[PDB]
């Protein structure tokens, strides 16, 4: 198969609207925020930051054989499934800064890294020495643990974050935090990005 | 139970 | 039936225009709105940005299925959603979180979008020990009670356990009360939600 | 016939591009300005920003039903439907609808459709402060067609200026007017009609 | 009539409001 | 016959993406520019927030139909048809239109499309308080195509308004529209843009 | 063929998902920015205003230049767009012209949007002899230099501008690290600028 | 004309603006 | 010549610019 | 290493 002959499969079998769930085990999705620019500090208790959101997980129904074909192509995202991820301490609408592609591989791993500009509601500090933490808890919006399974290093500052920016990231740690509610026997699982920066 | 608390859970659970 | 040949059948089947009025009954829409963030606050222009979740519940027997999951997540562009507005609104609804509903298999749907908006409010003494009441009006566009019912999950009187601890506003009382009015021209009912924030400034 | 059937005709039969001209007579668009708030006013660039209901009615006779064991109205999304082109011509700003964009459709074939507008026009916002206050004028008419294709009308309504109008606003109304004229140039024989909606304000004290 | 001052009221009665 | 038949006519055989060059002879474009509202003048930065009626008219021969018992003219949605790719060159920001996005099209072919656009253009607007006023200089053009597939012209011009709103903190003193075509060494097809001039200042 | 004969042939074969790689040779693109305003500088991005000339070629495209037009306008949506995109880019790059790309017969693509785009440059120093020199990173968001091979005062720059341009260079940086076999490439543009006084 | 000054009049009448 | 300076003149002629 | 720092390196080698 083509490039050309990958893509169209990939469109004419597409069903972004489906979870790819292989047989009642949830969809691994793994997400790690990479911190390029703080741009502005409000105070409002508001922080405007630019990151690299590296989602990755598997689609199963997207594989095909490598031999005598090649091994990655770059797909739309409006041609795949995509995990309902949100920041539940977000004021802003998340805003995608490149091109809506991502890469997915002969094995049916999608890799998709959009440049996100968004806003949040953190502890502003900012101009003080142990500077302020920025805490923001991604999970997704409507699947539980069994659905869609949540994962994230705890430090790096590090080669992503501007020299021009005006603050200076201090420690970047993403933990993986799993609750289950007396309630109900499903988990609720979340990856807590803990921001603590300063003013230069 | 913080389940309302969540998005997740107010919506599988119907707090 | 699995996850797959549910959506489909939703997907092909999908009548968002049409309104699931079943045996002529209305359509109980049940709202709630649970406060996130208060962001700004102006005196001058008695105006409030907030952010808050809109629990949005009712019911479409069309969408019922039923060895088949209990529940699946749908996006709204496939299904009938009611003209809820806030008559008291400033600023257009800017939807925050992927567009997805939760759709049980007895046919129950449950949308809750977080929503940025501005409204027209008296923030007079925000920095008082009173605080600020800001009421919001949610009640259907074109609908009347015969075609929807508008009713507030809670009462409440209940403050926030999902309000953030790092805003400059601090939540006194939230209280959500259903306005069902039947005018002398007119047979139906005209209901309504009436939402009211009372919050203060930390300082 | 049910809300379904009745809905799926209209989506099927939709001509949104095609003016409902019956007979060869013009469309009787019928619209009326209800303010509900003035939110800025900027003295600096002589702008002002207002929230308005823009209560538009027209028969377009090709959605009429049989009313007898059927619903007598239903709520249709305004892209099945043909919409005047309606415009203010002296706007500095696009209109900002802000509620669900649903019109009501009547069995006889009459069209209701109200959104809620957040718009800015240009004002002379000197004065604002005094008792005489600033007066806000809004041209609103077709943007392509005459009076011979689109007819429009302000209603014979005159008692309702703060009827709608926020009593939580920074300003207050005076006084509402939208009057109709009807222009014919000596160029050509067709008439040319707008709705000229005058909005008197003062600063509250 | 207080139906004049609703929006679902007004376009649901258009030989009142 | 009818406008429902016109307008079906129109969207069935609808190339937007195919410019209407007859005989190999370029499209007729004809642009001119009338001012509605001068909104913000930044001094600093030399910018100017600016209102203005595009009126743009060319022929589309293959848009035409007998006028015999039927309408003279019809209101086509401009997603049906082609327009001219025109840009300003000096321009800062995405120009917003303002009104429905509709053109008149007459039985012959003409198209009629006049939009309101809020734009922003990079102008010297030093001593815009002066008596002599700034004057303004926008190059509109065809991003993509030459003279000999796209001709435009500038329809009188001097010099403005019973357009232009009397509520404006600008006053207009004068509005000047040209053409200019030049042929440069490289190539032998010529390039032409309209120069408007807008000549504009504060009141008392 | 003509005109509408060619635009229909391209719209109907329209694949803008596909990348043109012909031979298993990466797609040569040709990346230029031409700078035409600076606009905001604030204390610490830049708000500029520049043509960025895109050229590539794709035979899938190509026509018979006898007794037809040697070249045709089309709307990008019908053809494949490199995913170019600035990796200190702050905001999403607004494209202020027609979206038209110029086919010619042979296959080449050239595509000249007019964007207007915020970026991370130091802010200090604009006011001073020397300057700020501003670096812009643009490259392909997703492939390689296997798939996508890109290659790099202006006589643009609006005279009626607060700012002046001293230098623009544009310099092809090609990086293998040692994880991975396949080369890494990008466009490094720098702006070296002054406010006027 | 004053016609011009309307938009609806300028784009009806090509002839007279 | 300044065909590299128009928008129109850069695409129509790959050869000079 | 350096291809995490590079955007069409990380998706195309599954750091």
């Amino acid at each position: 198969l083509d490039r050309a002959d990958i893509l169209y499969n990939i469109r004419q079998t597409s069903r972004p609207d489906v979870i790819p769930t292989q047989r009642d085990r949830p969809v691994a999705v793994s997400v790690s925020l990479k911190f390029i620019n703080i741009l502005e500090v409000n105070e409002t208790n508001e922080v405007d930051v630019v990151f690299w959101q590296q989602t990755t997980w598997s689609d199963r129904t997207l594989a095909w054989n490598s031999s005598h074909s090649p091994d990655q192509v770059s797909v739309p995202i409006s041609s795949l499934w995509v995990p309902d991820l949100a920041a539940y301490n977000a004021i802003s609408k998340p805003e995608v800064l490149t091109p809506q592609l991502a890469r997915v591989v002969s094995d049916g791993e999608v890799l998709y890294m959009p440049s996100i500009r968004q806003r949040f509601s953190c502890d502003v500090g900012v101009d003080t020495e142990s500077g302020a933490t920025c805490r923001i808890k991604i999970g997704s919006w409507t699947h539980h643990s069994r659905e869609i399974s949540v994962d994230p290093e705890n430090s790096d500052d590090s080669e992503y974050f501007s020299q021009y920016s005006r603050f200076e990231i201090l420690d970047v740690t993403q933990k993986k935090n799993s609750v289950t509610y007396s309630c109900c026997p499903e988990a609720y699982e979340d990856v807590e990005v803990s921001l603590n920066f300063r003013k230069k | 139970s913080g389940c309302c608390s969540n998005p997740a859970c107010r919506v599988n659970n119907p707090c």
